[PDB]
Parts: C-alpha cells; structure tokens; sequence
C-alpha cells in the first residue's frame, strides 16, 4: 500500500556565495501522511525549519515543501533527510547548487 | 460549497 | 475557458494519540482558497485567498458546523472500514475523498466526481455518469451496495450538477481577477563539465506562474527526445515555480542548440542559448 517519498532539494534563487536565500527540501509521492522531515548544514540539524502544510494530489500521495533561511558559501553542505514509514531508513539528499 | 455525504461508508 | 470547484478532504485516525484528525481543502481552478483542520482548537473553516474574505460571517459559520459534522462521519466511517477490512483497532488509517465539478466556458458542467480512497488506495469512485459505481475491492462492494440501497448516486448528481455549479459560479465571481494572474517564466542557460569531451546545458525557467510549462531543447531544429534530463517543477517557495531540462552535448558544439520554453503567460515561445 504505501508510497516512497521524492525529494528535491534546491534554493529560491540561483544561489551567490554570501547572499541570504532560501533553502527549500520538497517531497512528493509519499502515504501515509506522517513524515518527518529535517534539513542538515555540514551534517547538523538546522533548529528553524518551516514546513508549509500538507496536501495531497490526484494520485492520493501527499506532499509538503519544508524550507529555511541560509546564505550560501563556497564549502558548506546542505541536505535534507526524509524519515517516512515507506522506507527502512531515512533519505538524505543533498544540495546541488547546479541543479 | 462542499457536498455533505449523510450516509456512512 | 473552462473551471473547477474541487474538495480534498482527508480523515486520518491515530489511535491512542487523540481524535482522528479531519482536513478539508477547497480549490479553484487548481488554486486552494479554503481549508479546515481538525487539529486547531476552535478550528473554523478559513478562507486561504483574500478575495474569499468577502463572503462574511454566516457563510464561514455554516461551513464550520459543516465540516465539523463530516468530521464526526468519518470518525464513524474508520472504524467501519476496520470491520470491512479485519484490521486492529490500534493502527493509523487514512480517508480520502476527491469531490468536485468541471464547468465550460458557458457555465454548464463538463464533468462530476466524486472518489475515496482507504489507505491511498481507490476504494470507491462514482461513475460518470453520476448514476453508477466502481467498488475498487470486495470491501467496497459492501458500500456500492449502501450507497445503491440509499440513492446516493441521485444525491451526489444533483449536487453536482446544482448547487456546485452554482457556487463555483459564485466564487468565480469573487475570485476571478486574481485567478486570471499569470507570471511569466524567466530563462537562462549553464553549462557545467562531463568527462572527457562533453558538456552539460542546462535550461532553467524561474519565477512562472501557473505551474504548467514546457521545456525543449532543439539540436539545429529537431527535438533531442531520445533523452534529455529534467526535474519535475517545483514551488520556489513564493507562488511561483522552477523547472529545468539538461542536454549532455560535444565539447565545441554548444552554439548548435537551443532551448525552448512554453507558457501561458509568454506573448510567444522563448528560444534560447548558452552565452
């Protein structure tokens, strides 16, 4: 019965090295409703993440857009991990600023 | 307005 | 052109951590301009659009007594899909139900629907005909029979076909003008390295409104189908939405491509190509 979440995790704008920004984490395709999503900087949970709220699409899978404020610089890593029933472990996915 | 289904599933 | 009122309502049971919640979300077109959530205290139905703050408070009142009453039916209606089903009075489970119309440019409706789903599977949909049934399951064949036995089908039609309508054509009224709005996509191509002798083009087209859009890349005036890489698009967090599409190319031939982007809002197509 239950759907595997997708994630995509990118910026608002086109990311510039000591710019403020937003970082969005948004995942699809998944059910049942509970997830847990976290956004990570070097490996470390960032403590303000907003998550809009949730809605559901024709398919019957949900799907929400969790986003945080950051300011990108050349080595710092970002990523965002999806806890969700569907999956034995948790997804990481990281941030690439070219895609 | 949304409909209101008076019999149960 | 055409419209749609649509309702998404979802009921999820959570045993031993509190009532099951109920939510209730209203779209125009494809645009959420109402929602009700179980889960605030004193929840209230809401408008979601500022042009729905029009509407004043009796009809927000009876939308709120309303949705508190399917609340309560759906709480019932869990614990009767676990009967259906043999399934522990312990475990999480999930209502859905799609329910809405499709109306032309005139006015008259196109198309009726109204769809549930037991765990995010279809479980029964009603037909279009508005007058017939599709069980997904032998659970649903209990319910195909209730529903037959008690003229819901006669219910949901009349619905549909009225009231509706007719509400959309209120909301229509109300809404339209922001509805209407369209943000045009902002494009730009980069290139980034492959190994050995091949490059990365990747189209970008930001900051659109609605969402629907097309990307293409062309090699000298002929479509690279066989394949070019995507995302699907994606909310940027303000209203408006992201997509891009790459094409892995020849060192040295980058100027023997272009990207196209279609939109809505565009007076013409976009053509572009990397610097």
């Amino acid at each position: 019965i239950q759907k595997t979440p997708q994630i995509q995790v990118y910026s608002r704008h086109p990311p510039e090295n000591g710019k403020p920004n937003i970082l969005n984490c948004y995942v699809t395709q998944f059910h049942p409703p509970h997830i847990e999503i976290q956004m990570l900087k070097n490996g470390k949970k960032i403590p303000k993440v907003e998550m809009s709220d949730m809605s559901f699409s024709k398919d019957w899978s949900f799907y929400i857009l969790a986003h945080t404020e950051f300011t990108p610089t050349e080595t710092d890593t970002y990523a965002c991990r999806v806890k969700h029933d569907s999956m034995a472990e948790p997804k990481t996915v990281y941030w690439d600023r070219d895609m | 307005s949304s409909y209101r289904r008076p019999v149960g599933i | 052109g055409p419209h749609s009122l649509r309702y998404f309502v979802t009921a999820v049971s959570r045993p031993g951590l509190g009532e099951p919640r109920y939510m209730e979300v209203g779209y125009v077109d494809d645009t959420e301009f109402v929602r009700f959530d179980s889960d605030a205290e004193n929840p209230r139905y809401e408008p979601r659009a500022r042009w729905m703050e029009q509407e004043g408070p009796e009809y927000w009142e009876r939308e709120t007594q309303k949705a508190k009453g399917n609340e309560q039916s759906f709480r019932v209606d869990l614990r009767t899909l676990l009967g259906y089903y043999n399934q522990s009075k312990g475990g999480s489970h999930t209502i859905q139900v799609i329910s809405g119309c499709e109306v032309g440019s005139d006015g008259r409706l196109l198309r009726g629907y109204q769809q549930y789903a037991y765990d995010g599977c279809d479980y029964i949909a009603l037909n279009e005909d508005l007058k017939t049934w599709t069980a997904a399951d032998m659970a649903a064949l209990i319910t195909k029979h209730k529903w037959e036995q008690a003229g819901e089908a006669e219910r949901l039609r009349a619905y549909l076909e009225g009231t509706c309508v007719e509400w959309l054509r209120r909301y229509l009224k109300n809404g339209n003008a922001t509805l209407l709005r369209t943000d045009s996509p902002k494009a730009h191509v980069t290139h980034h390295s492959r190994p050995e002798d091949k490059v990365t083009l990747r189209c970008w087209a930001l900051g659109f409104y609605p969402a629907d859009i097309t990307l293409t890349w062309q090699l000298n005036g002929e479509e690279l189908i066989q394949d070019m890489e995507l995302v699907e698009t994606r909310p940027a967090g303000d209203g408006t939405f992201q997509k891009w599409a790459s094409v892995v190319v020849p060192l040295g031939k980058e100027q023997y491509y272009t990207c196209h982007v279609y939109h809505q809002g565009l007076p013409e197509p976009l053509t572009l190509r990397w610097e």
